[PDB]
């Protein structure tokens, strides 16, 4: 009934030194029943990384919305569009739809080309902008992601120790929900390279 | 001649030529007479035949039980005219249970046909219309023109030759008028003023056509050999 | 709310409280319920604040209308203006306006329009929640042709009850004079009007 | 050239030719005046009589606006009509928002913009009438004429159609004679005599005489028709006057 | 050539219909004058009623759109009225919606893109008139804004409009090179009405009773037009000095 | 009382001109010159105020317009179909990007809405072309300073420099002769005042011309502090003191 | 009314043309000449820019060659506006058809339905037509390379070389002459410029006149770019193929 | 949320906390709920964020286009009847209670406004769950002609009230300064009573720590040449 926790699922993005990484499991289920372990919830528009949760048909359109977005921007900006201005195509796109919204919690994740500054931001359904310096937490296990986060995490670390601070709050918030887990990414971005990593998890 | 184009147009002397040629179509259709007295008021037509044939046009038209009318030039534009005098008598009857005024009808006819004189596109009614009735102030006679002029009159006659039954009408004035509850006297009065707009054709049985209103009478129609009699 | 406005010889008076509330904490206590909508044509606002505001903001807009084009409208061509926004969105609205005037030719008149948009004109009207309490004490007090000092006292005794017994009313009492003069604005402390 | 062919085109003068084509219209029909009096106002109307066959007393021209507005005009007569009809909506949504009855100049304008507005696009024709109207408000009595352009002004007295000239040399000798005022009763009177003098520039044909007014006194600043005795005083008092 | 007839570009890239609704303006041979004093604005009209049957309080053209904002038209009384009308729609709703008054130079800008508009879209004339805006505006001050038919609009010091506009203008430009200053330096509005008057009347080389006049005041909170009465107050003072 | 103008008033000849924007264009030649110069730190955009009389308060009349903080416009042609195109580009810069992604559009998009709408003006039903050609000058992160001309049919070109209107003729061979990539903003602001100077026959000085210029941030005039992004407006209108300085060094 | 000042943009003259598609073509050969080249492993788009100013900036404009999508191209002869509007309803077209089918638009349809809006300004409406006549160039997984032209009738037809806008009966000419099947992308630039250098009205052609483009698969592993070329790579071509 | 308004002698003070929640959970920790609507009309904002962010910046938007058509300065007047007007037409549906403060040509303007439309005047106000907290200060310290250090004091100290004693708001004081015939100054964090103490432990893990499955490059640029 509830339309944000039918589908179930996670996304966690946090900032390190000259790097962000964002996260996320692959489940999809209808309730009780899991249906999918190879939904991933994480794209990506050039550079900017958007993650979503909540109910799956609006996650799918929603990407398949700023792709589209995001072709016309760049064929009529001539360059790819950065992290702070897709944060407020976002909010703008989610605002539009006010009284009858996309059920989802977007994040979004990536490194300003120019600047060179790490930036997260998260949303809620109807699009007010959370623009973090530590991190952003997303979905059914956000109680859960939000006490690993504030406990596991410090200020300025290196990509490969970032990856693991990351990953263990998505495992460990993903373990005690019942619909999330079934899986895990993790996206570690640098300014010019990318690298994304399958998690071993437990398979219930 | 530039001005003539359309309905929008005056002419340098103020005139409107649409109008005016709205006007001569009813001088090319077939003569139609009106004629009251205090008790009831006729109607009688020279129908037209295409060829012998063909059927006589018909040219009364019944509005409601205490009033209708004749035509003389478009009978399409009749028809839409009737129609809408139709309806206006049936809208109050049904929401103020009130027979619609003769002069009331008159009133409305000519809005109705004012509107298309003063606006792009459409065109003026190309035809002329003799309403009779009987309402709460007695019997009615009424000339329509598709100007949007209506006048209330003892008797008229409009179409081809009809200047010589509205001679004889403005003659025989003082007489008819006084023809009160005799119908039958009333409508020879009719049929002798139609007969001086006749050249050459006469009164046949399928050719005439009569109505008739008044006090106790609703407007109903006569055609065929139930004109016989008034032959 | 308690509200009132009054004829009297020279013109017209409106008083009200000046409390607005959600549910039991009062959200201002300085509020101004006496609003204008001409020179001399003022409304007493009670019922939805946002109402009542938006209500007497459109009227205003319509009386500024007409005076560009007609020159100064009657009390009465203002008391219809509200009227025909309460009764036409009588579903939408939770409005409980008086309406009080000063022309030369009429003097002063006072209509009173209650929730379902009927218009009743009447020599005083008192209205609002806090009205209730003081119906006896206004019939038996309220003259015809009285005095300004006699009809402010009648207004400044009559809220003062209102007030004491009705929880949503409350703070200062405000009051509108509207004569040939021109406009007064009065105020009355609750150190004053207490102890009478 | 081609400036008058459309309307709302203004020619290289800076006029409309349609609206002064409309004009023509105008001074093509029937006589009708206006007298502004003491408490009131006073409209008269020459109907010409075509045919014996035209009931009497029965094409009433003058028509009534509300119940304290009265209206006459000169040209084509469906155009009046189309006019007076708006009169009445613009009279009926202003009662039913203001309460009051329309003011008379209030009234004025609403058809000076919407006759204006027929001036404006070359979709419509101009009003083929100059309407001459006017009652009592709380102001008092007002007397208007409005032309096919918009153009209105307040008067003293009005007269418009083919015998406009003969009557404004009437009115303007009543003007200079009573500079205190004529009663309302003298107006109906005078307003005879006017409409009978104005007849000889329509002489070939006998004509019918219809008068109405408002008045403060006289009729409780309502619009009545003149009828029965009154109106034959007001007509012996013309026969008399031009003998 | 249809390109005279709607307000579409002749050749010469002019709008003709533009052009024709200027002359539509000097129509009714009236001129009208403005000015500013130091608390005030004052703009001064002719007044002709050539028929003894018209009723002269009602022959005006000058109008009330505001409280605070007066304008005076050149041009024929019909298109005067609907522009009035306008305005004083625009000022209200402006009220309505923004919370204050309406400016003098605003709603000469808002006047002056209808103009415009009637000059690009081709069903809609352009109005022949010329508007004349007067106000003492709380942040300009003493203001004068004028809109024509091809949607212009400035500011003035002072300003003529008429058949005779550029003998007013001229006896007003040599003024304001003599006083070296934007406005009549004058603390009454009665005296700049009088030199409004006075410099007409040197302008025109006409004399004027208090019926050839019509005249209307702009001062801080109000605007109003002064009475047959109150203008012969001001020709008496003129002649006494 | 309807607008039966659904059909369009600019067709093609059988030559392939499209009458109605040749004499638009045309209408932009007899407007008084004005121009726009592009440095290496900032653009300048100038024309000249001519002042229809000398009682009429020129200062009231803006020949040069702010459209976004870091963008500003000059014309030549009809003037009041400048200021409602201002009206409107002003707004499409809020409606169409500044309320989607929470920052002004950069120049040549803002150019390319402008273009949009005067093209609308070209085929729409019943409607004349725009009489007016834009000289939009303005500054965006990731394209720098940029100055662009906008013709009534639509068509918009970037220059290096250019002028338009009255004396453009002249005017162009002018700055060729004289623009260079290496010039800084106040030798830009010279070359626009000698340029200028060609095609003014009366007064010449800080009342009779308006100048503007797209140059570095100004946090003077950004009315408030406390937002470190926030640097102010690279738009400038130069005081009527400002030019007349520049003039003595001329 | 209204009717006198129609001047009936979408009807038949007595031969049976549509005038104002005739009159725009006329407008349509006085622009910039435009030439399209198909290869075995690639497409050419040249075109020749029309207002030579020494001050016009070159690197920052684009009058010429648009880019649709990833794939797709446009070289453009005529109003540059009407173009303009064209161009965004095709880029819309190509981004609807990617959301709703998750795949590259195919090149013919993308042709198709910009043709149909062209089509539709001749048949209803009463404006006048687009006076635009479009070189598509692109690829897709289907038919591979394709070149199209698209006119202001609204009709388009698919070519092997193919040139737009002014002296395309010349240009057509020298195209037919030196085209071959097996050609290939490098031959083929070579083939554009030539082909331009002879044809173009100006009395020598220069990197600063010209606009170019290529889509080769010849990107990084099996992959299609598009490249529009700078004002510098193009000197280096006019340079390489011995034009200047 | 906890806001505040408040006058002084020569211009208005407005204050908010930086807390956000959904039920029981604190979703920023430095929230911004001072909203420019124009250089120097501000408004601090409670209820429903998405709502007050999108009611501000459409104001803001129509504001300075209006700004721009009058060649004049925004009036705070203008921003109230614009929002309330918004507010009134949805009917309470858009979330969104501010206090909105300003300078103009006119002077100096105090005003809040309700999600049903209403609006109120006033010398002090206060806003949002912990506005009972906020008015008690308000209402035991406040006075007629406060200087603008007193005014500040009272604002943050009003604030503070609803940070320490409601649950719906906390962590730090931001507040906006605009005075007559001054640039107005925003203030952020302008008190940081709320820092984390240190951890007793650092969660850093080894690396390696982690399961992995596969890894891979993501390639983020565009289709390269050659
Ligand atoms: B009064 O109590 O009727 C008063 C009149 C209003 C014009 C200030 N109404 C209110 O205070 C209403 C509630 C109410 C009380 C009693 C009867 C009807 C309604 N309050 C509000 O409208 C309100 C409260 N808080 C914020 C905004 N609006
Ligand atoms: B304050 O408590 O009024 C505050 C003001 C806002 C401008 C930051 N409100 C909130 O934080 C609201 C509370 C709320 C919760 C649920 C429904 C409505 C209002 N929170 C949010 O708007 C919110 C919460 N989580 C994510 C995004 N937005
Ligand atoms: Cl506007
Ligand atoms: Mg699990
Ligand atoms: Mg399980
Ligand atoms: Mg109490
Ligand atoms: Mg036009």
């Amino acid at each position: 009934s509830d339309p944000s926790s039918i589908n179930g699922g996670i996304v966690v993005a946090m900032t390190g030194k000259d790097c962000v990484a964002i996260a996320c499991d692959l489940r999809l289920g209808s309730q009780s029943l899991g249906v999918s372990n190879k939904f991933e919830k994480i794209f990506h528009y050039g550079h900017v990384f958007l993650g979503i949760t909540g109910l799956a048909t609006d996650v799918t359109t929603l990407n398949e919305m700023f792709r589209y977005k995001t072709n016309l921007y760049k064929l009529k900006e001539e360059r790819a569009i950065e992290p702070e201005t897709f944060t407020q195509l976002v909010s703008s796109s989610l605002y539009e739809r006010r009284f009858g919204p996309y059920f989802v919690g977007p994040v979004v994740a990536g490194i300003n080309s120019k600047s060179g500054k790490p930036f997260i931001a998260g949303f809620d359904l109807i699009g007010c902008i959370d623009e973090a310096k530590d991190f952003i937490v997303s979905g059914t296990a956000s109680d859960q992601l939000f006490g690993m986060c504030e406990s596991l995490y410090e200020p300025n670390l290196e990509p490969e120790d970032l990856f693991e601070t990351i990953s263990q709050a998505l495992l460990n918030a993903a373990d005690r929900d019942a619909l999330s887990g079934w899986g895990a990414v993790v996206y570690i971005i640098k300014k010019d390279e990318v690298v994304k990593r399958y998690l071993k998890m437990r398979q219930d | 001649n530039n001005y003539d184009g359309d309905t929008v147009t005056f002419s340098p002397t103020g005139r409107l030529f649409q109008v005016e040629y709205a006007l001569e179509a009813i001088k090319q259709g077939s003569v139609t007479v009106g004629l009251r007295s205090n008790t009831h008021a006729v109607l009688v037509a020279l129908k037209r035949n295409a060829d012998e044939l063909s059927s006589y046009q018909k040219k009364i038209i019944k509005c409601d039980e205490h009033m209708g009318l004749s035509l003389a030039g478009l009978a399409p534009d009749a028809r839409v005219l009737s129609n809408y005098l139709r309806q206006q008598c049936n809208y109050s009857s049904l929401v103020f249970n009130r027979k619609l005024a003769v002069e009331r009808a008159g009133h409305l006819l000519c809005d109705k046909a004012q509107k298309n004189t003063q606006s792009y596109g459409g065109r003026p009614y190309g035809v002329g219309l003799l309403i009779i009735g009987y309402d709460k102030s007695g019997a009615h006679l009424l000339e329509f023109q598709p100007s949007g002029n209506v006048t209330e009159l003892y008797g008229t006659a409009i179409g081809a030759r009809s200047q010589g039954a509205k001679t004889y009408l403005e003659r025989t004035l003082d007489t008819f008028i006084k023809i009160d509850g005799n119908p039958d006297e009333l409508i020879k009065a009719g049929v002798e003023a139609i007969s001086q707009s006749l050249r050459d054709e006469s009164l046949t049985v399928d050719n005439l056509s009569i109505a008739i209103v008044g006090k106790d009478t609703p407007f109903t129609i006569y055609d065929g050999e139930a004109v016989a009699k008034y032959i | 709310t308690s509200i009132m406005a009054v004829t009297f010889k020279d013109g017209v008076i409106l008083g009200a409280d000046s409390r607005t509330t959600t549910g039991a904490y009062i959200a201002n206590r300085v509020t101004d319920k006496l609003t204008r909508v001409h020179d001399k044509i003022w409304c007493c606002r009670s019922g939805s604040a946002a109402d009542t505001q938006a209500i007497a903001d459109i009227v205003q807009y319509h009386l500024e209308l007409y005076t560009s084009q007609y020159g100064t409208p009657s009390t009465e061509t203002a008391a219809s203006v509200f009227k025909e926004l309460c009764y036409e969105n009588k579903d939408n609205l939770t409005a409980g306006i008086i309406v009080a005037g000063y022309d030369d030719k009429n003097k002063g008149e006072v209509y009173t329009i209650p929730l379902g948009g009927s218009v009743h004109k009447l020599p005083y009207a008192i209205a609002g929640s806090g009205s209730t309490f003081i119906y006896g004490y206004c019939d038996k007090n309220f003259r015809e042709n009285m005095s300004k000092e006699e009809t402010v006292d009648f207004i400044k005794h009559s809220l003062s009850q209102a007030i004491k017994w009705d929880g949503s009313s409350g703070g200062v009492i405000r009051m509108v004079v509207l004569t040939a003069a021109g406009v007064e604005r009065l105020i009355f402390y609750p150190d004053e009007y207490e102890q009478l | 050239t081609g400036y008058d062919l459309s309307n709302s085109v203004f020619s290289p003068d800076g006029r409309n030719f349609q609206v002064e084509y409309a004009v023509k219209a105008v001074e093509n029909g029937t006589t009708s005046i206006g007298i502004k009096c003491n408490d009131g106002v006073v409209f008269a109307v020459e109907k010409l009589i075509t045919s014996k066959l035209l009931v009497p007393q029965k094409n009433v021209k003058i028509q009534v606006v509300d119940r304290h507005i009265g209206c006459v005009y000169s040209g084509l007569i469906p155009d009046g009509r189309h006019l007076v009809n708006r009169g009445r909506e613009e009279a009926a949504s202003f009662k039913k928002l203001y309460k009051t009855p329309i003011p008379i100049p209030a009234f004025a304008d609403r058809l000076g913009q919407y006759v204006q507005a027929h001036t404006l696009y070359n979709s419509v024709r101009p009003f083929g009438v100059s309407t001459i109207f006017g009652g009592v408000d709380k102001n008092g009595a007002h007397l208007y004429m409005l032309e096919p352009s918009g153009s209105y002004w307040g008067y003293k007295g009005a007269a418009t159609g083919k015998g406009r000239q003969s009557a404004k040399a009437e009115l303007e000798k009543l003007v200079d004679h009573h500079p205190e005022g004529l009663s309302a009763r003298e107006a109906v009177k005078q307003a005879a005599k006017i409409i009978y003098l104005a007849h000889e520039d329509n002489k070939e044909k006998d004509f019918e005489l219809e008068i109405s007014w408002c008045s403060l006194s006289e009729t409780n600043g309502l619009h009545k028709f003149v009828k029965g005795d009154l109106l034959q005083e007001a007509i012996d008092f013309a026969q008399k006057e031009i003998n | 050539g249809y390109d005279r007839h709607i307000t579409i570009f002749s050749p010469e890239g002019r709008l003709y219909q533009v052009e024709y609704a200027f002359k539509a303006t000097n129509q009714t041979n009236i001129n009208s004058l403005a000015v500013r004093g130091k608390d005030c604005t004052v703009v001064i009209s002719q007044k002709k009623v050539p028929d003894k049957l018209l009723d002269p309080t009602t022959v005006s053209y000058i109008f009330c759109i505001s409280r605070t904002i007066g304008m005076v038209v050149n041009g024929p009384i019909p298109d005067a009225r609907n522009a009035a009308l306008r305005a004083k729609a625009e000022a209200a709703e402006f009220r309505y919606k923004y919370g204050y008054d309406m400016p003098c130079d605003v709603l000469a800008k808002r006047m002056a893109n209808l103009s415009q508009i009637y000059t690009q879209r081709a069903y809609m004339r352009p109005l022949g008139v010329i508007l004349t805006f007067v106000s003492v505006d709380e942040e300009l001050g003493p203001s004068i804004y004028k809109t024509d038919p091809a949607g212009y609009y400035v500011g003035y010091k002072a300003t003529a409009t008429g058949p005779k506009q550029q003998e007013i203008t001229t006896n007003l430009e040599n003024h304001f090179k003599k006083s070296k200053i934007d406005h009549i330096n004058e603390e009454s509005w009665e005296k700049v009405v009088e030199f409004a008057i006075t410099h007409m009347i040197d302008a025109l080389g006409t004399e004027f009773s208090k019926n050839d006049l019509e005249v209307g005041v702009a001062t801080k909170d109000k605007f109003f037009t002064l009475s047959a009465e109150n203008i012969e107050e001001r020709l008496v003072a003129i002649a006494e000095q | 009382m309807t607008d039966r103008y659904s059909f369009s008033l600019t067709t093609f000849s059988p030559s392939g001109k499209l009458g109605q924007i040749d004499y638009a264009l045309t209408a932009v030649k007899q407007g008084v010159t004005s121009l726009g110069i592009k440095a290496t730190n900032g653009v300048v955009i100038a024309t000249e105020k001519k002042s229809s009389s000398p009682l009429a308060m020129s200062e009231t009349l803006s020949k040069v317009s702010l459209l976004t903080p870091d963008i500003g416009a000059v014309y030549s042609g009809m003037g009041p179909d400048y200021r409602v195109l201002v009206d409107k580009s002003r707004k499409v810069a809020h409606t169409s990007y500044k309320r989607i992604y929470g920052e002004y559009p950069p120049t040549k998009l803002l150019v390319s809405e402008v273009a949009k709408i005067m093209q609308e003006a070209t085929q729409s039903g019943g409607v004349r072309p725009f009489g007016v050609s834009l000289l939009i000058a303005g500054h965006d992160e990731f394209n720098g300073f940029s100055l662009y001309q906008v013709d009534p049919s639509g068509s918009y070109f970037p220059w290096k420099a250019t002028a338009i209107g009255k004396g453009s003729v002249a005017a162009k061979t002018f700055l060729e002769k004289r623009w260079n990539d290496e010039l800084e903003l106040e030798d830009a602001i010279h070359i626009a005042l000698l340029t200028l100077k060609e095609s003014v026959e009366g007064e010449f000085n800080g009342d009779t011309i308006e100048l503007a210029i797209i140059g570095d941030e100004n946090p003077d005039l950004l009315g408030y502090t406390g937002i470190p992004t926030d640097k102010g407006p690279r738009f400038r209108k130069l005081t009527s003191q400002e030019i007349n300085d520049r003039l003595e060094a001329l | 009314g209204s009717r006198r000042y129609d001047s009936r943009t979408t009807i038949f003259s007595p031969e049976g043309r549509l005038y104002q598609v005739e009159y725009a073509l006329e407008s349509i050969s006085h622009a910039g000449t435009a030439i399209g080249i198909m290869a075995s492993d690639g497409i050419v788009l040249a075109a020749e820019r029309k207002v030579t100013s020494t001050l016009l900036e070159q690197d920052t404009s684009t009058e010429k060659l648009y880019k649709l999508n990833d794939k797709i191209a446009v070289a453009v002869a005529g109003l540059t506006a009407d173009a303009e509007i064209l161009i965004n309803t095709a880029r819309i077209h190509a981004q609807n058809y990617l959301k709703t089918y998750n795949e590259d638009i195919p090149v013919e349809i993308l042709v198709r339905r910009l043709s149909d809006i062209k089509q539709g300004y001749t048949q209803h409406g009463g404006l006048r037509p687009f006076g635009v006549s479009f070189i598509y160039a692109g690829y897709d997984d289907r038919y591979g390379y394709q070149l199209y032209t698209s006119n202001p009738s609204g009709n388009y037809t698919g070519w092997k070389a193919i040139s737009v806008g002014a002296n395309t009966s010349a240009a057509q000419t020298l195209l037919q002459m030196d085209y071959k099947d097996d050609m290939k992308v490098d031959d083929a630039i070579e083939l554009a410029l030539k082909t331009l250098s002879k044809t173009t009205d100006s009395s020598a052609l220069t990197y600063d006149r010209l606009e170019f483009a290529t889509i080769r698969k010849g990107a990084n592993d099996g992959e299609v770019y598009q490249k529009i070329f700078k004002p510098q790579e193009i000197k280096d071509i006019l340079v390489k193929t011995g034009i200047t | 949320t906890t806001i505040v308004g408040v006058k002084f002698n020569n211009g208005v003070v407005i204050a908010a906390d930086t807390r956000s929640t959904q039920g029981p959970i604190v979703a920023d920790k430095n929230c911004a709920k001072l909203h420019r609507i124009s250089p120097k009309i501000w408004c601090a904002a409670a209820g429903t964020a998405a709502d007050t962010e999108a009611v501000t910046q459409l104001i803001g938007s129509n504001i300075e286009l209006h700004s721009l058509y009058t060649s004049r300065e925004p009036r705070v007047v203008s921003a109230l009847q614009m929002l309330k007007q918004h507010l009134f037409k949805y009917q309470g549906h858009i979330g969104a209670y501010l206090i909105v403060a300003g300078v103009d040509p006119t002077g100096s303007h105090l005003f809040s406004i309700h999600a049903h439309g209403s609006t109120d005047v006033g010398y002090y106000l206060s806003l949002g769950s912990g506005s009972l907290a906020a008015m008690a200060v308000l209402e035991s310290h406040w006075k007629q002609d406060l200087t603008k250090e007193e005014a500040i004091k009272l604002a943050s100290d009003a604030i503070q009230a609803g940070i320490w004693n409601d649950l719906g708001s906390g962590s730090n004081v931001d507040v906006c300064v605009m005075e007559i015939g001054k640039d107005a100054e925003y203030l952020r964090n302008y008190l940081t009573p709320n820092v984390r103490e240190e951890k007793q432990k650092s969660y850093k893990f080894p690396r390696g720590t982690t399961a992995v499955l596969k890894e891979s490059i993501v390639n983020i640029c565009d289709i390269q040449e050659e």
